[PDB]
């Protein structure tokens, strides 16, 4: 059943850009500051949670979820679109790579997949684009570390060090002066926790704040060691306890 | 492979082995072929296990649909989602399941599904390879509305002889009572029934 | 149901039947009610209710009569207005004999929660019984 | 009210009668006029077949979907060809499963559902023709108008087109004459004449206009046209 | 305004105002979102006022959040609305 | 006096809320000084139409028995140089000499527009009648003792600054009655008339559900025709039930109100 | 304002101006009312007569789903019968897979996501209609009414149309009468009284009587419709009453 | 303007209709109370009284969708009804791919994406409904589930709906406060349902009685809802203390 133009994606801005991106750019402009950075010997990436009800509980939102434990994931952008958007993204990574390579996918090709979604939804006529703003971190042992950014727009960009947020135009500067190619991965989650402490001073805790790194392979992450060639998990979350420890220590 | 049900005046109990044989050789003694689509509502498998099990499978979600939407199923409602899987399936699908529940009112109620997959109303009923040797002594011995202790041992005797002229029936005897109070468990072991 | 209910109430009533019109009160307030105590529809409180302070008055201890004018309280109710026009009743009969009952006239305030707490928007029979407990303390 | 509300079928009005139902009722009267009556042995429709010059051949207004049945067009051309289709197949079918021709009842409550079809989803005409339809089985006769709201109503007799006031006001008088006449087609003829000539301003009286076709018990549907209708003209 | 700069505003008016140590307004002063100094002026006079139908002088708790509810309507969410950030 | 609290009743939700912002205030004004809160100014009175609405202004005015100001909206807009913003001016002029007391003002749907220029044509000298109101709140004078009872049909055509905290601090609506309200104004309207002990009680509130359910006194005008027919001077309570059905087919107005909540 | 110019448009009420409007337009049909009892239930409904030239008693508004259900509906006479035809599938279909006559509670289930689609779609026009229905299943007496925006309620009583008010004070006269509530054959009696009661205004056109119930204790759980000394019975009480 | 009738985003980038959604939320002004407990979850909704022609019983804003699992819902009714058949849809249709009972984290992911996926549709609008899925998880105990209509969800200690939400939301943040735990003592669940009645009529302070209100009640392995004679005794040891 179609429905006149229904399908029309004539909206377009008088200086050719599409009107669609500068209205996704904007709530993304407005809303809760994230943050990643890519070091020599690892990649961090934080974010504050959401408070809005005092008796919400921090463990129910998570704004880091996992495709595969090579890739970290966090998102400043829409949060209902950000489930629906890694259930898509799973589904391809599976049937375009899993179920021929049957392996852990590789960041160059998740990413370029990952931007198709949002390309669908702009081609498709009557769906509005995602207005979730994705960093993609990830190690591989063709590129080593790779901390790649996506935008609403559907294009995709590396990043040494970045943020999208409210303090996202604050914290690009604070990047580039606090943060140096020379630092490793210890000195950057010092900074990420400063960077993303000047955003949202009300509570500096580690209830409101979830870090995640991309490390070295963990074989008790793995759950099981039979072969010593398989490597563990990249991804290791970080516990809420675990992020005071820091925070005492800086 | 041997499966009954009989009705009595507070409910009704069904049979069934734990011995289920591919070709000539068994595969596990311990194998239930029983499944509960519902609290109320018990179905007692025999023939082709993928047939069986497959059909039960798609049955248990129907009447989880029909609860929480139009009410609580009957025997009768059952048994007929059963029968048209197998109306379509025939060919494909070999399935004796014996579908029988169990009623507040109307107390205990047994229908059998055979390989043509219609629905019909007895007292008794029996069902699989095991069940043809004992078709003459169930009849016989049958008694309208009995008691819980004649119910076992006319179920006891009838798979007492199924296993000793049937090979491809045996195992423990597994029964489910259903009455007002509840579903209860039961299990006899071959020390017991053989010397009875 | 109106004028039947007070025929009911009223045969468990001359001679008491000993001290069981206890049990002739509450468990009769149970099976009625479920459909009065709506606005006009009480044919028990403030009527029958007030009649059953006079009854158990003058006859037994107080002790089991402030627990039960207690519990009358306690659990639903209407309207303590009809409850607080019982107490001016408990305290005519506490006034007009002192005697062992001038320290009765204490505990009706401490026991009787409506003095005591909140009930309703009308507080004004908690002063009125104060004044008494304030001429208790000068003597 | 062009545009704005009720400009679209799904579209409803401020008081909640769509409009596109009552403008759907002005198509019928700007078409010919057609009038229409029963009663418990035959039934009588006469339609008016105009054109556009002495040259122009007059329109059948009756169309037959069945041996039993027939009906009359007073409203657009292209609406009624696809119902008139669809009531054929119906008959047919009807004779091909149940066996049993197409009831009159029947086929009004089947035509109801079709007219929704337009103005329940988007798009399209919806039916606004003037449909009488007529039939004989073991009921006896039946006649049920079908509105172009789609409502299905049984009559002893009416008329649909131009000032169709003036007929309906004839079947007043005549109400207990036609009913208490059985077994005389020629009374039943003879009273279709004379209904719709008074809504008619007289134009024509000719034999070319008026269009009589009359089923029963014993003659089935036939459409007279020419020296057959000249009789009683 | 900011979630700083109301604290000057309501704390000035509150020495004009007869409360309690232990009110709440230690937690509103989140829920405060656009706002100005003609609103919240009327959000202190309103809780004097539910106090006189309530039979109160000094201002409770109850006398806060209930009156705050009053002036504050606007629009249905005024903050942040719900997500879609 | 003729209609006083009691022949306003069903509204004493909303009753019981004016007296406390007006009759309290000019009798015992120490109790918002005790607290520390001024004294409100203004007060709102809307709703929809047929309630009663100005009916509250004579209630109120025939208890406190002060002095009261009637300025009508369009009564004032007599065109004249610099007269306009000097109408406004004079009754809070005379506020000070003949004491606070009220001011009232009646169904103002025209001063409270935006205005955006088509020409005005000659109406700018309406504008400076909205400066003047606004400018007169957040003036110097001392104020709030003066009670300012501004009604209207719906509150949306009024000024947004007015509507706004720090001029007007209270919005009253006058909503629909529930089924406890209405009940008490069927014995206003027929007290003073002529009944029969029949006269009936709750079915008029079940007679008449989403029709009108504001304006009774139709029905009471209604009842009389039906007497004289059957040449009766006390009403037929059947007759009463009459005419609140014929009611139901008399408005046909719509003007069904969800959104003159805020 | 502009909610109402596209169909499925939220408005700053919660609802749109074309739902809102499609009630109103029940008011504009016919009144049709129902009785539910302990056994069954009772329907009566209102057909208008256009001129003298109307055939008495043959087109009946009442629908019968299965035999044992009736249905009744106000309104748009077109915009009704297509939803009666939507449930005769589904009454159907029902009892081809589950081997059972659908039950009444759950009849609407079917009915109330079929009605709740018509207002999502935008292509899709929905219903403004009103339909009553009731009958006798394994569950005893029971009687909801279809609203046009899709939700129903469990009812001692239906009212519908522009007498559908004026009904109401009639039925809830049944609860006072007797606590248990009206018999099966005496409902139909009162049924009657209740259509000229609300015919007071409608004066203008003429009407005819269309009465019909199911009980156990009578037709065992059957629809049937009211004809015979039954009918000319109920007629005859209701006369003498409007006197 | 046209934005607003617009599904794409707006000039200020937010969309208007998702606003829209909540207003339709107000229509029934329904106030839910729902805890999580130790062992158990309680949930009290209001239950609206209308005229005496209809029936109470029949109407219930909580509805069960398979074992264990309830949901209660604050909107419009007749929308419900479209949103409860497609929950108790996917509840059955996952044990027949799993095997399992059907965890409330998962339920309120898949009616979010769903109720989403309304959003992205140019026909289909958004479900105006408010999805709170109740139920206790074998591994995870008593869990609440608030699911936004536009497809976001979150747990909630006490949730809370309705223009009265804010009286029902502090009240109980303070009480979770002195005790800081968000359990509630008493193991047992019949005193548990007593609890949240106190809270709840001292929050909105008014009084309902057996026909004013419901209560909803999630145990292990089963789910029921108090009859009137129910909820009738548990203001019976309420009102003694």
């Amino acid at each position: 059943m179609t429905d006149r133009y229904s399908f029309s994606l004539t909206t377009f801005s008088p200086s050719g850009k599409l009107g669609q991106i500068d209205y996704a750019l904007t709530a993304v402009k407005q809303g809760v500051t994230s943050l990643g950075i890519k070091a020599t010997n690892g990649v961090v990436i934080a974010t504050e949670k959401k408070s809005s009800s005092p008796l919400a509980m921090s463990e129910t939102l998570s704004k880091v979820s996992l495709l595969t434990p090579d890739i970290g994931a966090v998102y400043s952008g829409m949060g209902p679109d950000y489930r629906v958007l890694v259930d898509k993204s799973r589904k391809v990574a599976h049937t375009s790579y899993k179920r021929i390579y049957g392996e852990y996918p590789p960041t160059k090709l998740l990413v370029s997949e990952v931007a198709k979604i949002m390309q669908e939804a702009t081609q498709s006529g009557g769906v509005r684009p995602f207005g979730v703003s994705l960093l993609i971190a990830g190690h591989d042992e063709f590129n080593g570390f790779s901390l790649y950014q996506v935008d609403p727009s559907g294009s995709y960009f590396p990043w040494k060090a970045t943020a999208i947020g409210k303090g996202s135009v604050a914290a690009k500067t604070f990047l580039e002066k606090r943060w140096n190619d020379e630092l490793e991965l210890e000195d950057a989650i010092h900074i990420a926790l400063l960077t993303l402490k000047e955003s949202v001073e009300g509570e500096f805790n580690g209830d409101t704040i979830e870090l995640a790194i991309i490390g070295d392979e963990n074989p008790d992450l793995l759950g099981y060691t039979g072969i010593p060639t398989d490597k563990g998990p990249r991804f290791r979350k970080l516990t809420s306890q675990e992020i005071n420890d820091r925070l005492e220590a800086l | 492979t041997s499966i009954m049900a009989v009705t009595f005046k507070d409910g009704v109990i069904l049979g069934a082995d734990s011995r289920t044989t591919t070709g000539a050789y068994i595969a596990n003694r311990v194998t239930d072929k029983l499944t509960r689509v519902h609290d109320k509502i018990w179905c007692c498998r025999s023939g082709s296990a993928a047939d069986t099990q497959a059909i039960a499978d798609i049955v248990q979600y129907h009447l989880e649909l029909y609860t929480s939407q139009y009410g609580t199923p009957s025997t009768e409602t059952a048994a007929s989602v059963f029968k048209e899987l197998c109306y379509e399936n025939k060919d494909n699908l070999t399935a004796g399941i014996i579908v029988a529940g169990y009623d507040d009112k109307n107390k205990g109620e047994v229908y059998t599904i055979p390989l043509g997959g219609s629905v019909h109303k007895l007292p008794y009923a029996i069902a699989g390879s095991g069940s043809t040797f004992i078709y003459g002594y169930c009849d016989k011995n049958f008694r309208e509305n009995m008691s819980k202790e004649e119910t076992v041992d006319f179920i006891k005797h009838s798979l007492s002889q199924a296993i000793k002229w049937d090979g491809s029936s045996g195992g423990v005897i597994r029964m489910v009572v259903l009455t007002a109070a509840g579903v209860e468990r039961l299990i006899f072991y071959p020390d017991e029934y053989e010397q009875l | 149901k109106d004028y039947s209910q007070i025929l009911k109430e009223e045969f468990p009533k001359i001679d008491s039947l000993a001290q069981n019109d206890c049990n002739s009160a509450l468990d009769q307030l149970l099976v009625l009610e479920k459909k009065t105590r709506q606005a006009s529809d009480l044919a028990s409180s403030k009527e029958v209710l007030a009649k059953i302070v006079d009854l158990l008055a003058s006859r037994n201890k107080w002790d089991d009569l402030n627990e039960q004018l207690t519990l009358l309280s306690k659990k639903h109710g209407q309207l303590k207005l009809s409850i607080q026009y019982m107490i001016q009743k408990v305290m005519e009969y506490l006034k007009s004999s002192k005697s062992l009952d001038l320290n009765t006239r204490i505990s009706v305030i401490e026991t009787i929660r409506v003095v005591t707490e909140n009930k309703i928007f009308v507080e004004v029979e908690r002063a009125r019984v104060t004044k008494d407990l304030v001429e208790i303390k000068k003597e | 009210f062009r545009n704005n509300y009720d400009g679209d079928t799904v579209t409803f009005s401020p008081t909640g009668r769509l409009f596109q139902v009552e403008y759907a009722l002005e198509a019928i009267k700007q078409g010919s006029v057609t009038v229409g009556l029963r009663s418990n042995t035959h039934a009588v429709l006469v339609a008016l077949k105009r054109n556009a010059d002495e040259l122009s051949s007059y329109q059948k207004k009756i169309i037959k979907c069945d041996e039993h049945m027939g009906l009359s067009l007073a409203g657009l051309a292209p609406d009624a060809r696809v119902l008139s289709n669809y009531l054929r197949q119906q008959c047919n079918y009807s004779s091909l499963v149940f066996n049993r021709k197409l009831a009159v009842e029947r086929a009004g409550h089947l035509l109801c559902d079709k007219a929704q079809k337009n103005t329940q989803s988007y798009g399209g005409r919806p039916y606004g023709v003037g449909l009488l339809i007529i039939g004989y089985d073991k009921s006896g006769a039946h006649l049920l108008e079908f509105q172009p709201s789609g409502n299905v109503t049984e009559l002893y007799g009416t008329a649909i087109g131009a000032r169709s006031q003036g007929a309906k006001t004839y079947l007043e008088r005549t109400l207990d004459t036609f009913i208490k006449i059985d077994g005389n087609p020629d009374e039943l003829i003879k009273a279709g004449v004379e209904a719709i000539s008074q809504s008619l301003r007289d134009e024509s009286l000719t034999v070319d206009n008026l269009s009589i076709a009359i089923v029963g018990k014993d003659t089935p549907f036939t459409i007279y046209d020419g020296e057959a209708v000249a009789k009683y003209i | 305004r900011d979630r700083r700069e109301r604290r000057l505003i309501f704390g000035t008016i509150a020495s004009k105002m007869s409360l309690a140590p232990e009110a709440d307004l230690d937690s509103l002063i989140i829920r405060n979102d656009s706002l100005s100094g003609a609103v919240i002026a009327a959000i202190m006079q309103e809780a004097g006022l539910r106090a006189v139908r309530k039979n109160r002088y000094v201002i409770l708790q109850s006398d806060l959040e209930e009156a705050y509810a009053t002036q504050v309507k606007t629009d249905n969410t005024v903050d942040k609305f719900d997500f879609y950030k | 006096g003729e209609i006083t609290f009691d022949g306003i009743g069903g509204l004493t939700e909303q009753i019981r809320e004016l007296r406390e912002v007006i009759e309290l205030p000019l009798k015992n004004p120490e109790i918002f000084q005790r607290v520390g809160i001024k004294p409100p100014k203004g007060v709102l009175l809307y709703g929809p139409p047929g309630t009663g609405k100005t009916l509250l202004a004579k209630a109120v005015a025939a208890t406190i028995g002060a002095n009261f100001i009637f300025s009508p909206a369009s009564g004032i807009v007599d065109k004249y140089i610099g007269e306009s913003a000097r109408i406004i001016r004079e009754m809070f002029a005379y506020a000070k000499e003949h004491e606070p007391c009220i001011i009232f003002m009646d169904e103002v749907d025209a001063i409270g527009g935006r205005r955006f220029s088509e020409g005005t044509s000659a109406d700018r000298e309406i504008q400076r009648t909205l400066m003047e109101l606004l400018t007169q709140m957040d003036g110097f004078d001392n104020l709030g003792q003066t009670k300012i009872i501004m009604a209207t049909n719906r509150p949306d055509t009024l000024d947004p600054a007015l509507l706004r905290p720090g001029r007007l601090d209270r919005k009253v609506e006058i909503p629909l009655p529930n089924e406890a309200g209405r009940l008490e104004i069927f014995k206003i309207h027929t007290a003073k008339v002529k009944k029969t002990g029949e006269f009936d009680f709750e079915a008029a509130v079940k007679m008449s559900d989403g029709f009108n359910g504001a304006d009774i006194r139709n029905c009471a005008t209604e009842a009389g025709f039906f007497a004289i027919r059957d040449d009766r001077d006390h009403i037929n309570p059947d007759d009463l039930m009459k005419a609140v059905r014929k009611v139901a087919e008399v408005k046909k107005l719509e003007g069904t109100i969800e959104y003159q909540k805020l | 304002t502009g909610y109402d110019l596209s169909n499925s448009v939220f408005s700053p009420d919660g609802r749109n101006f074309q739902v809102e409007y499609a009630v109103k337009a029940v008011e504009n049909g016919t009144t049709s009312i129902g009785i539910k009892c302990n056994d069954g239930v009772v329907f009566a409904v209102e057909k208008l007569i256009t001129s003298k030239l109307l055939v008495p008693q043959k087109n009946v508004k009442i629908q019968v789903v299965d035999r044992h259900i009736g249905c009744v509906y106000s309104g748009l006479i077109p915009d009704g019968r297509h939803l009666v035809n939507r449930g005769r599938e589904e009454a159907a279909s029902f009892k081809k897979l589950y081997k059972t006559p659908i039950p009444i509670p759950a009849f609407a289930d079917r009915l109330g996501q079929y009605v709740q689609a018509h207002t999502l779609y935008n292509s899709v026009r929905p219903f403004g209609v009103s339909t009553i229905f009731g009958g006798v299943d394994k569950n005893g007496a029971h009687l909801y009414m279809l609203e046009p925006s899709g939700s129903y309620w469990g009812y001692k009583g239906a009212a519908t149309g522009k007498g559908r008010q004026s009904a109401k004070a009639e039925l809830e006269k049944l609860v006072d009468h007797h606590p248990e509530g009206l018999s099966a054959r005496e409902a139909v009696k009162q049924a009657a009284k209740i259509i000229y009661l609300a015919h007071e205004d409608n004066k203008e056109k003429d009407f005819e009587l269309e009465i019909s119930w199911c009980s156990l204790s009578e037709t065992n759980g059957l629809h049937k419709f009211v004809k015979g000394d039954l009918l000319q019975e109920a007629i005859d009480f209701a006369q003498k009453e409007i006197n | 303007g046209y934005d607003r009738h617009i599904t794409i985003f707006s000039p200020e980038g937010r969309l208007y209709q998702v606003e829209y959604a909540f207003k339709a939320t107000n229509q029934t002004n329904i106030n839910s109370l729902a805890v999580r407990g130790k062992d158990c979850t309680v949930v009290i909704s209001q239950k609206k009284v209308p005229d005496k022609l209809l029936d109470p019983t029949t109407v219930s804003y909580i509805f069960c969708i398979s074992r264990t699992i309830g949901m209660v819902v604050n909107g419009p009714i007749p929308d419900a009804r479209n949103a409860a058949l497609r929950a108790k849809a996917e509840a059955a249709e996952f044990r027949y791919k799993y095997g399992y009972d059907m965890p409330c984290d998962v339920l309120a992911k898949r009616m979010a994406n769903l109720s989403q996926i309304y959003t992205q549709r140019a026909y289909m609008r958004p479900l105006g409904v408010i999805l709170t899925f109740v139920s206790v998880d074998e591994e995870l105990g008593p869990s609440i589930y608030k699911t936004d209509p536009a497809g976001y969800y979150v747990g909630y200690k006490a949730t809370a709906t309705g223009p009265k939400q804010q009286e029902i939301t502090t009240n109980l943040e303070n009480h979770f406060k002195k005790s800081k735990i968000d359990h509630i003592n008493e193991e047992s669940w019949e005193k548990v349902v007593e609890f949240a009645i106190t809270h709840m009529i001292d929050a909105l302070g008014t009084e309902f009685s057996k026909n004013d209100l419901e209560v909803g009640v999630a145990t292990k392995d089963k789910f029921f809802t108090l009859s009137a004679e129910n909820i009738e005794e548990r203001l019976v040891a309420i009102a003694e203390q």
